[PDB]
């Protein structure tokens, strides 16, 4: 039961936002999504320091995730900050204050009430005076909600990396661990320190080649994105954080398509290749899951096919041995504590992963009704230049007249080919089913995954849904697209308010089963 | 409480239970059962495509192309062979036996050859051809007495009792206050979602008994505040119910009719052509001599396009019954489960 | 003395040669899965007599199992089976003598460890990652198995054959003994050819070299097993040495029988030079359809008659261990 | 601690045999193989007692296996005639020394040598010892249940008619032991003497039956030492499994064995009543394989040495007894020694073990000449035709017999060995001959040379060759036997001097 200064700090509520007056000592545990500007004073938030003059910040922290504190610690240190006072400023620490991040995240609900207060939108006599119902607010009085802290070295050896980068050099960072290890609370807790207001903001590369649990990334896609701006909290993915490039894996794990994991991965390495070389940005990266077995081999040939920079890793292993010392570093696991129900599971937690990308207005806006509702994107059927085909990520093998079932109701990557590159050679017919092994050789850039709703099979027009785009026009380039392993989140095609529309039969779905054999 | 069914509408499972089994074992062509099997196979890969599969069927369809595997075989290296099976086998009996935390029994009857056989492939000699095969046959059987054999083949009322009756007090009342007649009409209209209800309404003027046209009268304004209410869309459902059930149908037949020309005279004005189409169509649709009438009526109502539909469908449905785009919005949208 | 299924210890780097390559490019892609089928064949052939060593016995299924995975280019369900099992198999083969320890004193790479695991407890790996791993198995045991893989005896021959010349030259007894003693010495080595060289070396004279050489060429013929009569031709084809073939000619002839007769068609061509065979073909005098069958041989530049066999004791047998017929 | 009754001067020491009078209070043990009149009394061996006028017996009991006791332990009705200077004790024993050539095994194997009676108070050197000290070396006993259960059947054997029976145990179960003790008790001449009907379905732990073969067998006389199937007990066939377990050919071992039991069908309804052995598996497919056995048989009674039973438990009666069973030093590998004696065996109870080379061996040729005309591979089948001639060598193959239309049959490639496909094989009748070793083949003449414990020359008109090579495997000793690696210079034809990592069979 963690606690933070509590206030009685001469708080004005105001109305859209709160503003804050902080003690030396003070330092806060907010719990929910805000921004926050900073009046007076030096807040220094996960041991980097930040002034008044520095523009706001966005926080998306969950209670899955462990929430940053908000440390006054810093003395004003530097005349870098600037303070905007139109209140009280009255000789006591620094004044500081965010306003409400209106994301509209927060309607988790009504698709789960699992995911209910998730993000706190009041989820009962209140025992309180003085409460106020914000996106925003401390924990005050001690909970059991994790606050983030990181022994010295996490918070150090990151810490020690970051002095070398004001220097000249480039340090091309690696980093493994299992999942759970507390390698994406890590990651994220480096690429905050380097992006520091005093470090020059050169763009900080990233690589994230991780598809089950990843982070600045889509569910089973691989990115390497410049990352210009700070994700203050654990947004799932959910930030703008212009990157170059996602790419469709197919899977949760490396070994989906391993011949096309690897392959893939390389190729990602040369827009690294022809950037990391800048040096303006240190190369970054994030690394699978795994660590015996293949993805302990995939890293030590990720190990060897892009220069460490630096290697990390987050427990003592066999690993040690197979990876040559090449200077590698070792801290302790540190992996993220929450209890499950508390800290949704890693398969868990990915639906609303999976599902927040289809419902995304804009980086800062989420609609969680049913996408029913919406209109379909409605497509072509056949060699019509719209979209051109499906290729089978894995299960390649199928019924030629099967294959148009399987499509609906899944999620399945929109792809980019152009030209005759499409044309590099089945029945159209109901589709092109262009195959897998053709598939691989083309070259091909990702569009964001795609709905299927209803596929018409009397015309070869889809109703389909998808997230935010611009018109995807194309001059000769069709929508290729595919269907991998990717899961369907339950609640979009059956949520609680869904159920309520019909009631009818599931298209798909049954509505208790105990006893008989799921493996 | 839902799950997702890989399968749409949880039939085809009961289905596979004929394409995984035939009704008749021996008269059907092997080659032809094997043809059979084939096809269920394929479904389930498939199945597991869209979605994960119960393990027994996933084992189902390893168990059948391992049967086909053992019995089609034409001699020489059985090194291949039973590999294939032999994994078969012990894939299988794992995935039972794994949902097992403690003291692992044969609670779940599984027989004892296959622990007997997964030692031997585990760990052992490999089995012999004759052992794999006798074996998935046992293993075969299993399942369908397991599991296979098992998977075989109101408030609306009184809202339109209740929506529709109080209206009829309101009916009387014709020539705060006025906030309740107009809560109750939209009440019943916000309330007609229904699919249902549309077989209420022909129901609802039958009851009438006694009423002149007036009594009528005093539903128009509430039938129009209907259209008023949600628009163009009521009359058309209504439209293509009434048609439905006068074709079904083909006072009470003769009421609504006039119903009709009271819905036939008002609407061509706001009609669209594709909706008047709806009802040429469906017009059509019936064999009776009433929308044959309906048509020429229609016919009668300047506009050269519609002129030429009404009349080549008419003469259509006078001598049928002498015989004796991409990357666009939905244009308009109902939504509906990911089916349709 | 441990008991070999390869009756040669010779045939093993044999089963090295076919199984891999070495002259592994540039060679076609097809004749790589010829030359593996015979081997793949004898492994099963090797296995079938006795036990083979697990190591062995798993390449045979492992290039096999390869062989699953090239091949393919539809329903993959079986082939992620066959290598998974064979994989899943052969780890388990390896293992169990007698857990994170152990595979590190095995050595076996503990992706290995992992898909036996998942094969086993889970959704069948996908074909794309067997073939790394069948590879790398099958890079494993070329790394640790495979990659890894008379002077008195003589001088008494020479001896015996050297009292022989002299018994001979005095010109039943136990001395008759000492000859019939060297036959054997020279049919249990590969070697009683090597004598040949030695009895030219006696020879100072035509005939009379004969004369004192003639009566054991005789004697070896009369007992059975006597194609090494035909046997020591063979190393006359290497061909003083003359004049002993014309009169190998000569007593060939006068040793009539077909598989005598035999010798020659297969003595023909080990005699190149025309003369050879002409005294052949001549001698052979083309009357016969072995005869007949003789002079198509010799136009080239075929099996005479019936050979049978009956439940009849050798009738005179000396100690052979299981070899050399 | 196990000891047995010592006698002295009463002991005699006498020319080639050795005879005794027994104190009433006395046991006498005996290792090794004796032949054994009894001169006066009535001797219960292992609960049974053999009177004074029954003829001698033959018993090879082996240092292995338990020791069957003679017990003085005494009054029978005569009937037996006991019968030379003293009355002395109540019994008189006679001892006769058996010449079998058995205990020659020494000179083949070093550690085999000791298992027989050789050797390797004062006591004259023959084929019998008798341990008058307490020794190590067990002797026989059983539960009196033990005993009772195979005892209480004999009472029904003496009334009419038939019983057929049936024991199912663990391959260490020791009910072989089971077996055996039964066959004694209704043999012996106090009871109805018709001979007791015999079928042994376990290759694995066969008796009367040389390894790989399932046997009916018609029991006349007491096998009263602990015979390998050595001695011959008359049989209408064996019949050749082909692999140590039922395993290998799950549908060639069940329909082989339904073709055993018609024969014994015939004569199991005629007086003599069946018995059988069941292969020792009771775990998994072998237990289905008990319950299928169980049904057809019908048999009248059963017995299991073990509680682990249900699928036994419908529908016949059943009979649950004590673990019991029993220095070999391996059970496992005196399986050689069955299977190698089969060919050192001139005639039972005289085998020579001068290695098997230095013998003139028998020579057949293979082709559609008679003599041998094809083989065919159990289990694998796609040995490549270019491979299988080499594959026979050095193995221990089995010929066979089959009628000559039927032996047209359909070989496949009749240049050098015509083989002979499995599938066809299965089909025919088939009436087995012999056990063979073949120490090579000649391509040359197409001639095989193949050595046969002994046979009659196995004359018959266009009778075709058959061949089989089963999993059954080779004793060493025959080809690398000390003996035979110093008057063969060492070289291995198949055979290696002792090591590379990794490679020793799995």
């Amino acid at each position: 039961s963690s606690n933070f200064s509590f206030d009685d700090d001469n708080t004005i509520y105001g109305h859209d936002y709160v503003i804050f007056g902080l003690k030396s000592n003070q330092n806060l545990i907010v719990k929910g999504q805000f921004v926050l500007e900073i009046q007076r004073g030096a807040i220094d938030i996960n041991g980097v320091i930040y002034h008044s003059g520095v523009e706001p910040m966005k926080f998306i922290n969950p209670s899955s995730s462990s929430i940053p504190l908000i440390q006054a610690t810093q003395v004003l240190n530097s005349s870098l900050l600037e303070n905007k006072e139109s209140q009280e400023t009255p000789g006591y620490k620094s004044v500081i204050k965010l306003t409400n991040l209106d994301t509209h995240l927060e309607s988790i609900g009504r698709v789960c009430p699992l995911f209910k207060n998730l993000f706190w939108q009041f989820d009962l006599d209140q025992y309180e005076l003085a409460f106020s119902d914000y996106t925003f607010y401390p924990i005050t009085k001690p909970d059991n909600t994790v606050s983030v802290i990181k022994h010295k070295n996490w918070m150090d050896v990151i810490k020690s990396l970051t002095e070398l980068y004001s220097n000249d050099q480039s340090i091309k960072v690696i980093v493994i661990g299992g999942k759970n290890s507390g390698k994406s609370t890590f990651l994220r807790l480096l690429v905050q320190h380097m992006l520091s207001p005093t470090l020059q903001q050169l763009p900080i590369n990233f690589m994230d080649l991780d598809p089950g649990q990843p982070e600045y990334s889509g569910t089973d896609c691989i990115s390497l994105s410049k990352i210009s701006e700070v994700q203050h909290g654990n947004h799932l993915s959910l930030t703008s954080t212009d990157s170059t490039q996602c790419h469709y894996v197919g899977f949760n794990s490396p070994k989906d398509q391993p011949t096309r994991y690897n392959l893939l991965v390389e190729q990602l390495v040369r827009s690294y290749e022809s950037d990391g070389e800048l040096k303006h940005e240190s190369l970054l990266i994030n690394t699978p899951g795994w660590i015996k077995g293949y993805g302990l081999e995939l890293t030590r040939t990720l190990i060897e096919r892009v220069k460490p920079t630096h290697v990390i890793y987050l427990n003592s292993g066999t690993l040690g041995v197979d990876i040559d010392i090449k200077g590698t570093n070792l801290i302790p696991l540190q992996g993220s504590f929450n209890h499950s129900g508390s800290r949704y599971s890693s398969s868990q937690l990915r639906l609303l992963k999976t599902m927040a990308y289809f419902h995304k207005i804009d980086d800062f806006k989420f609609d969680f009704q049913p996408l029913l509702f919406s209109p379909p994107i409605q497509v072509s059927y056949g060699v019509s230049t719209g979209i051109s085909a499906l290729t089978h990520l894995k299960e390649t093998g199928i019924g030629m007249d099967h294959l148009e079932r399987s499509i609906e109701a899944t999620i399945v990557g929109i792809f980019k080919v152009k030209r005759d590159h499409l044309e590099e050679c089945f029945n159209k017919g109901q589709l092109p089913l262009l195959p897998y092994k053709e598939f691989i050789k083309l070259s091909t850039e990702f569009f964001r995954l795609a709905l299927v709703h209803s596929i018409d099979q009397e015309k070869k027009i889809m109703n389909l849904y998808i997230p935010q785009f611009r018109t995807l026009d194309l001059t000769k380039e069709a929508i290729i697209m595919v269907r991998g392993n990717t899961d369907l989140p339950i609640w979009e095609i059956a949520s609680n308010e869904i159920v309520k529309r019909f009631k009818r039969q599931l298209p798909y779905i049954t509505f208790k089963g105990s006893s008989l054999k799921k493996w | 409480h839902p799950r997702l069914t890989p399968w749409k509408s949880s039939d085809e499972v009961v289905y596979l239970k004929g394409l995984f089994f035939p009704a008749d074992r021996e008269q059907i062509s092997r080659d032809e059962l094997y043809r059979q099997y084939e096809e269920a196979i394929s479904l389930v890969e498939m199945y597991s495509s869209r979605t994960r599969v119960s393990h027994i069927l996933q084992s189902t369809a390893h168990l059948f192309s391992a049967l086909m595997m053992l019995e089609s075989f034409e001699g020489g290296l059985d090194d291949t062979v039973r590999l294939t099976a032999s994994m078969t086998i012990i894939r299988f009996v794992n995935g039972l036996l794994d949902p097992n935390q403690q003291s692992q029994a044969k609670k779940i009857d599984l027989p004892s050859l296959f622990v007997e056989f997964r030692h031997s492939a585990t760990h052992d000699a490999l089995p012999s051809l004759e052992m794999c095969k006798t074996c998935v046959d046992r293993a075969i059987d299993w399942v369908w007495d397991h599991y296979w054999d098992g998977v075989l083949s109101e408030s609306l009322i009184k809202e339109l009792k209740d929506l529709f009756k109080q209206y009829r007090r309101i009916r009387r009342q014709n020539i705060p206050e006025g906030k309740e007649y107009w809560t109750c009409i939209a009440g019943i209209k916000d309330h007609a979602d229904m699919a249902n209800f549309y077989n209420v309404m022909i129901e609802r003027i039958v009851s009438n008994k006694l009423k002149w046209e007036h009594l009528r009268a005093l539903f128009e304004p509430m039938m129009n505040h209907f259209i008023h209410l949600k628009g163009w869309d009521f009359p058309l459902g209504l439209i293509d119910s009434m048609l439905s059930k006068n074709y079904e149908y083909s006072q009470e037949f003769k009421c609504a009719q006039k119903w009709i020309r009271w819905l036939a005279i008002e609407q061509i004005d706001r009609y669209d052509d594709v909706l008047v189409s709806k009802m040429i169509d469906t017009l059509g649709k019936t064999n009776h001599e009433l929308n044959v009438e309906l048509l020429e009526k229609l016919q009668s109502r300047a506009d050269p396009v519609i002129k030429d539909k009404i009349q080549a469908k008419l003469t259509l449905i006078q001598r049928l019954s002498t015989d004796t785009k991409s990357f666009e919005s939905h244009p308009n949208w109902t939504p509906k489960p990911f089916g349709v």
